[PDB]
């Protein structure tokens, strides 16, 4: 087509979606990761994660307001990944990289799994 | 704005 | 912080939100623009438009599944702006620029109003 | 991935 494109649009949209999350506006699901609870927007979770895409396209699960993750999932790892979904920034540290990579494999977030594998390889 |  | 950032994340999120819209997945509102109907995600509309942000933060309107726009709004202008919200690309043409600018002023989409004003000024 |  002959469209023009606003370079910062996608980043500005994501910033506004994170402001809605901050302010608990139109959040429609609670993700439970053992004793912790995380409120989020189903559409953002589906857009970032192959696991959430499969969950919320299921004719029965699409209607659930609470999703319980596998008990082996680390809440801090999930929190770091949820923040990445809404900001593009990943708080990857020596002390959390194994939990973050395991969580990203479970959530099916291929680009995160890729950077974790590279950072681990560099330390070996 | 740019030409994509 | 010491975060790393994935450059294409925001664009990839928006692409996936547009794929959900295409496929009518988790759309939660119908915007009526006279005889036409447009299905969308409230969160994407709020993230792009000052008018939708005000509508869906209202304690009564946040619960509506149908929103009727002012009868003066042009459906094609709205369609072009809805596509811009989900893609960052604006189909601005000599034949639609006046309707697009009027719609963007109503929806409170300042960057679109800005490029329309510039394109109009260049033709004068 | 970059340093933001
Ligand atoms: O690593 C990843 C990230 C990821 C996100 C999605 N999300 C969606 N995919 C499509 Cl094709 N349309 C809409 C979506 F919300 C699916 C698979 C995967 N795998
Ligand atoms: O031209 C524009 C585009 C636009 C979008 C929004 N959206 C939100 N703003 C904030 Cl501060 N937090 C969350 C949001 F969804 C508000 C006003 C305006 N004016
Ligand atoms: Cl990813
Ligand atoms: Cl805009």
């Amino acid at each position: 087509d002959s469209c023009i494109q606003f370079t910062r649009h996608a980043s500005d949209v994501l910033l506004n979606l994170n402001r809605l999350r901050s302010r608990d506006i139109l959040t429609d699901v609670v993700i439970v990761v053992s004793r912790e609870q995380f409120r989020a927007h189903k559409t953002v979770l589906m857009a970032c994660s192959g696991l959430f895409y499969s969950i919320f396209t299921d004719q029965l699960k699409c209607n659930l307001s609470v999703i319980n993750l596998d008990p082996e999932i680390n809440p801090e790892g999930f929190c770091i990944l949820l923040d990445f979904m809404y900001t593009s920034r990943l708080n990857l540290r020596e002390g959390n990289i194994m939990a973050v990579m395991a969580t990203a494999m479970y959530l099916q977030m291929e680009h995160v799994v890729d950077t974790c594998r590279k950072f681990i390889k560099a330390s070996e | 704005w740019v030409i994509p």
